[PDB]
């Protein structure tokens, strides 16, 4: 829990850190296999540019 | 048949320099082809020389 019970609570903060480690997981296999696109489109980016070439 | 040899073949040497100039409009296509081609990489110096 991230908070002082009773408190006067400001919009978007932490109220309870929850477990991540199975959403931390998820996070990085989507960042992961963001890796997996933007590494694949660094390279037809490339080849496009030595083909205007 | 000798006169007509050479006569002959000044007509085919015509046409056999058309082709090989041709044959070097091909290559110097084909070589300019690979240092476009090969200075962005597609190719190499090897598929160059």
């Amino acid at each position: 829990r991230n908070f002082k019970e009773g408190s006067d609570i400001e919009a978007g903060v932490s109220l309870y850190q929850i477990d991540p480690a199975t959403y931390q997981a998820t996070y990085d296999s989507a960042k992961g296999d963001l890796a997996k696109a933007q590494a694949a489109a660094n390279i037809a980016q490339l080849t496009v540019n030595r083909y205007q070439k | 048949q000798t006169v007509r040899s050479s006569f002959n073949n000044i007509n085919a040497s015509i046409s056999s320099i058309n082709a090989y100039k041709q044959a070097v409009v091909s290559a110097q296509s084909s070589l300019d082809a690979m240092e476009a081609g090969y200075s962005v990489g597609t190719r190499t110096i090897v598929d160059v020389l």
